[PDB]
Order: C-alpha cells, then sequence, then structure tokens
C-alpha cells in the first residue's frame, strides 16, 4: 500500500 | 542530466526454429523517459508489440522491455530499432540467437 | 528469507499541452504488482500480478486516491522547481520518487528509503536513520527547510516501519506461492570457436528468480577477468531472469576453465565446465 501525498516542495 | 540507452535484443526461451517464442528488446540506463522503440522483422515494424510499465534503477535511469511473439525460421531476420533524444539516428540491433 | 516493497513514481512535464505524464509502479522484490498511467483509460490503480487481484474494492479506492492526489502534488512541485531553478516554461522536466522498505527473514524492519530526484539527479533524499534529509543544492535546501517545518520526516518514517512492513507482510503470505519462492538458475555451457587457434565459452544462467546473480570465471582454479565479457541481467518477460558471461580460450584448454554461479536459490554454488 501506497503514502499518500508529502507536503508540497 | 541525458543518459544513452543500452539495448538487448534476445528471446524468452531458447530459440528454435518453428516453435513459438517471443522477442525481446531490453532497454536500460536512459535519461530522459521519451523513447522510441520498434521491433523489426526483415526490416519491417512488427505491429503488434507490447512494453513493461515504466520504471528507473538506483542512479534515476530509466527501463523498459518491449516484446513481441514470434516463431523463429531460419529465413527471417529480426531486430531492434531505438530513437533516443541522444542519438543522431536510430540505432539497430540485430537479434543474434546466441548472445 | 529478506525481502523489500518499493513504489516508483516518474512525472514529466509537457508544456504544449495538457497536464504532466505520471507513473507510478509497485514492487515487492522484483515482482510488479501495481500500476498506475494518467494516459490509460482506467484512472485507477490496476493490479498487475494476479495475487493482488483478490483486494477489494476499499483496497483500490484508496489506492487510486493516493496516486491521482500524488499526480496533481508533482504538477505543482514541476512548476515550483521549474522557479527555483530560473527555468523557461516551455520545456520537458521530470520528477522521480522512490520509497518502501526491507525486511528481514522474520518479517521484521530492517531499513526504509525515500528519495526524490530532478531532471535524472539527486534533488533531495531521507537518511538511513529516516530523521534527517539529504538536499543537493540551495533548490532543494529550500524544499529541506519546508519539510523540516512540517515534519515530514516523521511521517514518513511512521509510514516506513508501520504500515509499510504490515502490508508487505500480507502480500508476502497472499501471494507466498510466488514471491517466497527462489528459482534457481538453469544453467548451461556453449563454445563457439573463433578461430584455428582461439574458441569462446559462454556460461548461461536462465529461469531464475530474484534477479540477484553472480556468474565469475576461473582458470586452473584462479579467479580470471582478463579475456571475459559479461552482459547484464535481463528479464525474460515471464517472471525471471537470464544471464550470461563468456571467457575467450586457447583451444585445447577448455578444461581449464570453470563457471561459478551463486544464486539465492543455490543452497551451494554451483560449478560448469566444458567436457
Amino acid at each position: 500500500k501506497t503514502f499518500p501525498p508529502t507536503e508540497p516542495k | 542530466i541525458q543518459r544513452t540507452p543500452k539495448i538487448q535484443v534476445y528471446s524468452r526461451h531458447p530459440a528454435e526454429n518453428g516453435k513459438s517464442n517471443f522477442l525481446n528488446c531490453y532497454v536500460s540506463g536512459f535519461h530522459p523517459s521519451d523513447i522510441e522503440v520498434d521491433l523489426l522483422k526483415n526490416g519491417e515494424r512488427i505491429e503488434k508489440v507490447e512494453h513493461s510499465d515504466l520504471s528507473f534503477s538506483k542512479d534515476w535511469s530509466f527501463y523498459l522491455l518491449y516484446y513481441t511473439e514470434f516463431t523463429p525460421t531460419e529465413k527471417d531476420e529480426y531486430a531492434c530499432r531505438v530513437n533516443h533524444v541522444t542519438l543522431s539516428q536510430p540505432k539497430i540491433v540485430k537479434w543474434d540467437r546466441d548472445m | 528469507g529478506s525481502h523489500s516493497m518499493r513504489y516508483f513514481y516518474t512525472s514529466v512535464s509537457r508544456p504544449g499541452r495538457g497536464e504532466p505524464r505520471f507513473i507510478a509502479v509497485g514492487y515487492v522484490d522484483d515482482t510488479q504488482f501495481v500500476r498506475f498511467d494518467s494516459d490509460a483509460a482506467s484512472q485507477r490503480m490496476e493490479p498487475r500480478a494476479p495475487w493482488i487481484e483478490q483486494e477489494g474494492p476499499e483496497y483500490w479506492d484508496q489506492e487510486t486516491r493516493n496516486v491521482k492526489a500524488q499526480s496533481q502534488t508533482d504538477r505543482v512541485d514541476l512548476g515550483t522547481l521549474r522557479g527555483y531553478y530560473n527555468q523557461s516554461e516551455d520545456g520537458s522536466h521530470t520528477i522521480q520518487i522512490m520509497y518502501g522498505c526491507d525486511v528481514g527473514p522474520d518479517g521484521r524492519f530492517l531499513r526504509g528509503y525515500r528519495q526524490d530526484a530532478y531532471d535524472g539527479k539527486d534533488y533531495i533524499a531521507l537518511n538511513e536513520d529516516l530523521r534527517s534529509w539529504t538536499a543537493a543544492d540551495m533548490a532543494a535546501q529550500i524544499t529541506k527547510r519546508k519539510w523540516e517545518a512540517a515534519h515530514a520526516a516523521e511521517q514518513q518514517r511512521a509510514y516506513l516501519e508501520g504500515r509499510c512492513v504490515e502490508w508487505l507482510r500480507r502480500y508476502l503470505e497472499n501471494g507466498k506461492e510466488t514471491l517466497q519462492r527462489t528459482d534457481p538458475p538453469k544453467t548451461h555451457m556453449t563454445h563457439h570457436p573463433i578461430s584455428d587457434h582461439e574458441a569462446t565459452l559462454r556460461c548461461w544462467a536462465l529461469g531464475f528468480y530474484p534477479a540477484e546473480i553472480t556468474l565469475t570465471w576461473q582458470r586452473d582454479g584462479e579467479d580470471q577477468t582478463q579475456d571475459t565479457e559479461l552482459v547484464e541481467t535481463r528479464p525474460a518477460g515471464d517472471g525471471t531472469f537470464q544471464k550470461w558471461a563468456a571467457v575467450v580460450v586457447p583451444s585445447g584448454e577448455e578444461q581449464r576453465y570453470t563457471c561459478h554461479v551463486q544464486h539465492e536459490g543455490l543452497p551451494k554454488p554451483l560449478t560448469l565446465r566444458w567436457e
């Protein structure tokens, strides 16, 4: 299972 | 950065005339990901060709496997034709069933 | 008995028209099991191994939400990094992300990974301690300061040590029949004269899984690298891998040469010799 999107760059 | 593809052309199974098999063209080590890869039968593009989903190596370079079902014969010659922004002309690698 | 789970994301901008192309793939060891392609018709995370197809609709809904949201995050980030690097809007650029976990034979956490690239070079990466970031340049330093303020490493670490390990374990019991199997290499040697006085011996390894393997030549029991050639390990397309190693020898002296094959599926290495 994937990790949800992290913080924008 | 940009990196030129490495190319291997080979069969899935030991090649034997008249026995169905798969022809593979494995392209690796390239960047960027845009690439054109064709399998050729006696110099003509084969229509039914599939490829793996894009992935990459530790060094960020991409790799793909292109493949088609075929039945080798004594007469027929096969090859893989690659174009990439790093090549000035398409690169053609002949299938050698010893390699 | 050690195992890994990895996800690989690639986003490529296309300034002539529309959103970037986004591709995600997931692997257990050397076996792909899921994909997402923003240009495909389904607009869903899709199975790529028979053993994951048993997961229910809620599985697919959540995985699809995550990768669609990631595609938008990458779209935003392509814009931000173009700005950090003072690049034009006209060119295409690439963001790549890899992350995942390794477990030991006991199924417990060994190592976690999270690393990101821009145009095929390192951008920012989580250190092995999962507590700090390595930023390659002053653009990535901006991202690092933002990620520190957001406690992004803590969030990544909790996933890598928790959910990553737990779902890897579940997949290994779901796909056990293949994922927990090792296929040792099918090995043989061929012989090709070159001239009246020299020949090539080629040592073949076929049908093996996982992909890691070592092929080495010896002459009279001592390692030999002169006059040898090796191909990179390559996929057969049926879930197995191939490799060969060759050496040029004086004709008549073939029996001095041995090929030595190491693979996880072999309790003891194999030795081959031309007869």
